[PDB]
């Protein structure tokens, strides 16, 4: 059931995307 | 160039100043948008970019 959920309470996993020095 | 005569042959060329100012890049270049202190926030937003 949990496999099927990444395809049961699941965390949201979150990142993001930033620029520093022009990177 | 007044930078440029003042620092004309520097160790090479400036090779001091080009330093500090990576660390000058401070209180800036961060995610952070405004600055707080106590209940005073001050919102550098304007002028970020």
């Amino acid at each position: 059931a949990w496999t099927q959920v990444l395809l049961p309470k699941i965390k949201n996993v979150v990142h993001e995307l930033r620029i520093t020095n022009q990177v | 160039e007044n930078i440029y005569n003042r620092l004309g042959e520097d160790l090479n060329k400036w090779q001091a100043l080009l330093v500090q100012i990576r660390k000058a890049r401070g209180t800036f270049d961060n995610a952070e948008t405004k600055k707080e202190f106590g209940p005073v926030v001050i919102d550098y937003g304007k002028v970020q970019s």
